[PDB]
RNA sequence: UCUCAGGAUAGCAAGAGCAAGUACGCAGUUUUAUUAGGUAAAGCGAAUGAUUAGAGGACUCGGGGUUCCAAGAAUCUCGACCUAUUCUCAAACUUUAAAUUGGUAAGAGCCGCGGAGUUUACUUAAAUGAACUCUCGGGAAGAAUGCAGUGCUCUUAGUGGGCCAUUUUUGGUAAGCAGAACUGGCGAUGAGGGAUGAACCUAACGUUGAGAUAAGGCGCCCAAAUGCACGCUCAUCAGAUACCACAAAAGGUGUUGGUUCAUACGGACAGCAGGCCUGCCGAAUGAACUAGCCCUGAAAAUGGAUGGCGCUGAAGCGUGUUGCCGAUACUCAACCAUCAGAGCAAAUGCGAGGCUUUGAU
């Protein structure tokens, strides 16, 4: 409905931005910068085809 | 003869292997680099301070003075 | 590198900043230092005595001793994958106070104040700082500027 | 595989371009203000893709970057009537190994999305263009007084007839497929 | 280290242990707070060093030629000095100045010029200061995220000729040459893909079945589309793709796009005509460019290599679209072993270097 009132005004309404994201590991283990490795480890994707949830932060 | 003169290649990784060891934060630290003036002061001000518990014969010496 | 000497490769690090030539800088003469303060260590080239080794320029140490002309500071150096404590003695000249604690104390006192008052009212105040957060929903009423991708032109 | 509604039943026959309107504003986001809103028309295959196209063009055209702004909205545009044939003009810039070029192209199709898809395939085949490189400056559904291309104007007449000169044999379903048959097909 | 095929020595590695595994702790991660730096770039109408162009100049510093008459004055030519500029540059130049990155921090071992103490060559005119003690007041725990790698002892093997890739780099015309930096990798390593093959692409390995994939493929050798749609290409030297096995300067009225200027029934281009113009003819016709594929530029020794067949309504070049094939990775289960969980006395259906189970590997 917010969208609707907007559309009618010519104005637009921006919904609040997602606070939860999901990540899945696309790439194998071998040959990765150690930093990258550890960042992955913090996101708790330690292998291929690992999904997890994380907050959405300047941090994350 | 021919050799490879200096390479730092494997050494960084080797160093990060077991982690970088950091020393222990100790409440009380050694006295190196501290001047004797201040040190004598500490010694004196400790010897005379009653709120600081000494040994027995020590307190005898302190209480006589 | 064929030569290793206390000042090697010191050229632009130690040269005085532009138009700093012969600045005496009385302020450093007057700064008061205490055994527990955090010092930042910065070399000046006019003053040759009590010069730290270049490595330590711009480092942040913790004060340890205070001598008449010099502050003993404490820094650490990573060596062969381990940390090694180094006790520096800097002449007053190459030392300045770090704001890293000042910020802390100022913050803390204000915060604590807030919490005490809240404790008076039954409201628990939290001082935890949250990082940038996802933007809240918004309504927008404005003027539309419609852009179209420009043709290519050569400016010679 | 996400279809836009105005695409054909057979996915084969056309590319996955859709036409988007994206609009955003300088990030500071002051409440009661009457914001400058930056709006642009992009052709992409996604909302994401569209956003990219948007920002690229926007950072080229103006000071803005993404950490500096917010996306208000992304709205797909549709073509009015898929019942008629129209001649579309398109104005392009693309990047060839030597330099950058401005082209004007025309296609006779039922959709502006179709106009674009055909434009891309053409630009790949004849010009070896890379999609990412292509920038569509302006697009107009053409009035007959305005159509300039010979292969376009070529098709205006009612008297149009193609014999079908050669019919390459193509069984109706797979169920009918045979490698070798007992008699030879015909052309006509 | 008479040391350069070797030794020690740290580092890397294994086992045995110690300690409350300060979780208000830890981190090849961010965030936040305080801070460093002179590299890239840029800059030389800014310092240092180079370094082109023209002009002016009341006031100038000298030379020369000119002229006159005469030694002066008038005047052409040079530069040097400003005047306002201008061309191109520096790793051993630099005002300016990044990205990536370095310190130190983000609280109960906290904060507060509130108290009471202790100091016999510590400090001050100074109960001034300082450092430590006992007090007084305040203090939801003071960022995100992760912890199947807590810290430390002890004893000790092997190693100490390296090599490659991306990016960055120095010497060198160059090299499958010789050297360096960060991260990997290869060595020490198999599986699928690049036909082939150390260091490329996917992906890291216990025995086994299923399913769905990555990289790469689906005309035949070959699992899977002679799929469905686009654009472009005819080679009497086609083409067929990362690392990869090489091609350049230079050319083409081959073919297709596009760019910028032009003509046309107030009849063009061309041809034929005829005297710049004019008739016939009849809707389109010029010019310079640019980039695609194709052609030329393109010479080597046993007989040959888009991997081979062969392919031109492609089985070629640049795309669109859908499915399918496809690893030793991912799912799911069975079995084995490893590491870690949980439970086993008035006991007992059995062996505590045991029994029963569970999760990961
Ligand atoms: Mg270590
Ligand atoms: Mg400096
Ligand atoms: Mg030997
Ligand atoms: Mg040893
Ligand atoms: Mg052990
Ligand atoms: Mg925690
Ligand atoms: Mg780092
Ligand atoms: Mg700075
Ligand atoms: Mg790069
Ligand atoms: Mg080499
Ligand atoms: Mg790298
Ligand atoms: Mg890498
Ligand atoms: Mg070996
Ligand atoms: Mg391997
Ligand atoms: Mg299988
Ligand atoms: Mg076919
Ligand atoms: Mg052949
Ligand atoms: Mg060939
Ligand atoms: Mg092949």
């Amino acid at each position: 409905d917010e969208k609707r009132k907007a559309r009618k005004t010519g104005a637009f309404y921006v919904p609040a931005e997602a606070k939860v994201a999901f990540a899945i590991r696309i790439r194998g283990v071998n040959q990765l910068h150690p930093d990258v490795k550890r960042v992955l480890r913090l996101f708790r994707l330690r292998q291929l085809h690992n999904g997890a949830f994380f907050r959405v932060n300047k941090a994350s | 003869a021919k050799s490879k003169n200096s390479t730092n290649k494997n050494q960084i990784s080797k160093s990060h292997r077991n982690g970088i060891k950091k020393p222990k934060d100790h409440r009380h630290i050694s006295t190196k680099g501290v001047n004797p003036r201040f040190l004598r002061n500490r010694r004196r001000a400790i010897k005379n301070d009653p709120s600081i518990k000494k040994s027995k014969n020590l307190e005898k010496k302190v209480n006589k003075e | 590198t064929h030569s290793y000497g206390y000042r090697r490769q010191t050229r632009k690090k130690f040269a005085k900043a532009y138009k700093t030539k012969g600045h005496v800088r009385i302020s450093r003469y007057l700064t008061t230092y205490k055994v527990g303060e955090y010092v930042d260590i910065m070399v000046d080239g006019s003053q040759h005595k009590g010069m730290p080794y270049k490595l330590y320029h711009g480092r942040t140490g913790k004060v340890f001793n205070v001598n008449p002309r010099s502050i003993g500071v404490i820094v650490h150096r990573i060596v062969n994958g381990r940390y090694i404590e180094k006790r520096l003695h800097v002449k007053i000249e190459h030392v300045r106070p770090s704001n890293v604690k000042t910020a802390l104390s100022k913050r803390y006192q204000a915060n604590d104040q807030a919490k005490a008052e809240g404790n008076k009212a039954g409201k628990r105040v939290s001082t935890k700082r949250n990082p940038g957060q996802p933007l809240e929903a918004v309504q927008v009423q404005g003027a539309v500027n419609f852009q179209h991708p420009k043709v290519f032109r050569e400016i010679f | 595989v996400r279809k836009a509604a105005q695409e054909p039943k057979d996915d084969t026959l056309q590319m996955k371009v859709r036409q988007y309107v994206v609009s955003a504003a300088r990030l500071p986001i002051e409440q009661g203000t009457k914001p400058e809103i930056l709006q642009m028309r992009v052709f992409a295959r996604d909302e994401v893709h569209a956003k990219t196209k948007f920002w690229y063009n926007m950072r080229k055209l103006n000071k803005i970057k993404r950490s500096q702004g917010r996306i208000l909205s992304v709205n797909e545009i549709y073509e009015k009537s898929l019942n008629t044939v129209k001649t579309y003009g398109i104005v392009l810039k693309y990047q060839s190994r030597t330099a950058i070029h401005n082209m004007y192209k025309e296609y006779r199709d039922v959709s502006l999305n179709g106009a674009v898809s055909q434009l891309i395939q053409d630009m790949a085949g004849n010009h070896r263009a890379q999609p990412d490189t292509i920038q569509i400056i302006r697009t107009a559904t053409l009035e007959p007084k305005d159509i300039k291309r010979p292969a376009t104007l070529a098709m205006r007449n009612a008297a149009l007839k193609f014999p079908i000169v050669k019919t390459i044999h193509r069984p109706s379903e797979k169920k009918y497929r045979t490698v070798y048959k007992a008699t030879r097909p015909t052309t006509f």
